[PDB]
């Protein structure tokens, strides 16, 4: 098989009878989806499965120096999302959905019912084994080896996510951008809601720099992956340098 | 991810942990479990597309079947990805699960983490059975015990 | 097939299964494309070569009152396009291109070469009969019964379209727009050019208020469907109340 | 339009004078005429899509075809509308032409009338000369003579 980008070379091209020996070179070979050839530019695009080094080899076997500038795919798609459903011993149940607005920028958003009033610690663990409760879960996400801190901290753990309130009547609602987080990095992974409330390493306590002293984990999910509203993206229409896409919405 | 697991949940009595290891990089993956509370007799083993279950099989919906085709069995050549066949639960109703299979992944484009693991409550008729729901789900019905497929240490 | 307009009702409407029982008398109808039910407007446009009868028939069935507002047909089509070419006996030649800019505006632009220098009559005549020469052609197009007149007039011909001038080398270059003339309405009629000047029914000659002395009739073509620049649209995506077209050039 | 008229020329020696009549809306059309200067033998008669010919027949175009298909003879139920097979050419060079044919028109989407009548070199093998030229052209090859199918009194 191999997968297709688009490749772009640049070529000195200077009549239309080199441009009509640089496209004979590609014309019905072995592989490759579209040629297109902007000669203001001096420049060949290639839409193909084929490796940089053969596709190369065949436009410079006319006797043209063909150096690559550029590889790119014109392919579309959506912002990811996910959702994580909390449970466990008891009483605490939760619905925590992500969607990754910029690839920088992860939107948390979720409800969780049944905790004693005020502060608990929230944070993305390293597994999502369910096998033994919370307790299977692993460590607070830490890929870059940072030591644990607040959600306003640069160091910290991947998976610190702060604290939630929880109101009146045991119920947490809560919206947070989070910037390290990322939904393609932690898909399969855990969410999990403690005891009581993250010190955000500030405690002086020998759990700060560690887990923020937050007591029991109350209630988990894994962080799985959501169909979003909207359907993957399809080309209408394409030209040279243009292409067309419609987004629909799901069904239901 | 070199190790995932999956803990089966439902209303029912059904319930069960699956582990999944694969070695080499698009290699095998080893299926092995266990599950109690079964039905005596052959029930169906579906990775699912999404993992999301706050509607049930409905949110989680179909196979998963990144390569558009017709259900079947793991051995058949046209299947969906997720098509993990069936599952022998004995007369006390528990199933030891063990099964190898090349088509699913943890990870690329045939990656299961993330998504739903399902035992359904009919036998997985591997699209066999000539009708419109057997090249679907092959005819295993409803859900019985499901849980999101999640990495393991 | 090709008589698939869409069609616009009236229904009263108000909960949603009268809706859900109005899509289901058209579910699966033989003969009726699509339908689309905007119930804020009250109202069921239906994409159908059937009759208007017959589908208010199959609405009126279930027994519910549909009183039909309107009927239209979203095909988009392109400004229509002519082309004369004029030859004859003697030395005259020339190509005259037509453009239907909007229905009420028509552009006609051309080149004449072999004319004695100064201006010539050049009008529309009502057959695209060149058997004998320019002389089968028949009178001037005149639809509407007027006299004849010059394009500065109301009242004229359809075809008159006053004079041309050409120049030191005996060569006419005009663009014109006139309003009275339409692509449609002249396919197949014929354009000819004139050996003097048409004195646009102000000569106080007999022929003054018939073809404006215009002279012998040197050269003549038959106004010609031509290709135009620009393909036909075509639809490339859809939804509830929006189409996307596209539209391209030609290649060659 | 009732009558139309077609004056068929080139650069060489084939020239001639097409009518057209219609007397019902959607009714047959009478072609009559003839055309004298060709080869012996039998030539393509065929109404193409366009009436510009500034260019030759590369801007009058293909056979005048609404309905998308392939081409045939007049007698196919499978043909282009512009199909009007063959005129026969006698040894003097004159072909009287006399047809009826109920798929061109001089009105409707069918309408002839604007479009370039051509008298073409080889024999109309009527889509049946079996390859992909053949359900184009017909292998009649180049123009001899044209015109434009102009209304007539
Ligand atoms: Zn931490
Ligand atoms: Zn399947
Ligand atoms: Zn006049
Ligand atoms: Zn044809």
């Amino acid at each position: 098989q191999g997968t297709l980008c688009t490749l772009e070379f640049a070529v000195q091209m200077t009549s239309q009878s080199s441009v009509d020996a640089v496209r004979k070179s590609l014309q019905g070979v072995a592989g490759v989806q579209d040629v297109e050839v902007h000669l203001e530019d001096q420049m060949v695009l290639v839409h193909t499965t084929l490796p940089s080094q053969e596709v190369q080899a065949l436009l410079e076997g006319t006797g043209r120096q063909a150096v690559l500038k550029g590889m790119g795919s014109g392919q579309l798609q959506n912002l990811g999302a996910a959702v994580a459903i909390l449970g466990g011993p008891g009483t605490v149940q939760g619905v925590v959905r992500f969607l990754q607005l910029t690839p920088e920028r992860c939107l948390i958003e979720g409800t969780i019912d049944g905790l004693e009033p005020g502060l608990h610690g929230l944070h993305v663990h390293q597994y999502g084994d369910l096998t033994n409760n919370c307790n299977s879960c692993g460590n607070h996400f830490n890929p870059d080896g940072a030591s644990h801190g607040g959600p306003q901290d640069s160091d910290r753990h991947r998976g610190d996510l702060g604290n939630v309130r929880a109101d009146a009547d045991g119920r947490a609602i809560f919206r947070m951008e989070d910037e390290q987080l990322k939904v393609w990095d932690v898909i399969g992974r855990s969410l999990i809601i403690d005891e009581g409330e993250d010190d955000l390493g500030r405690g002086g306590h020998p759990l700060s720099k560690i887990t923020g002293n937050s007591g029991e984990r109350l209630a988990c999910g894994i962080i799985a992956r959501s169909a979003g509203l909207f359907q993957n993206p399809k080309q209408i229409c394409s030209c040279d340098g243009l292409t067309i896409w419609e987004e629909r919405g799901r069904p239901i | 991810a070199t190790k995932a697991v999956c803990v089966l949940k439902g209303d029912g009595p059904v319930q069960g942990i699956i582990n999944f290891e694969q070695k080499e990089s698009n290699g095998p993956v080893k299926v092995w479990g266990s599950i109690k509370g079964l039905t005596e007799g052959l029930h169906g083993f579906h990775v699912h597309e999404f993992g999301d279950n706050t509607a049930g099989a409905t949110s989680a919906g179909p196979h998963f079947n990144p390569l558009s085709r017709k259900h079947g069995g793991p051995k058949d050549e046209e299947r969906h990805v997720g098509d993990l066949g069936n599952v022998t639960a004995d007369k006390d109703g528990v199933a030891d699960v063990s099964i190898e299979d090349s088509v699913i992944s943890l990870s690329g484009d045939h990656c299961i983490i993330g998504r739903t693991l399902v035992v359904h409550e009919k036998a997985d008729d591997l699209g066999k059975g000539g009708n419109e729901e057997s090249t679907k789900t092959g005819n295993a019905g409803s859900r019985l015990a499901a849980g999101v497929i999640g990495i393991a240490q």
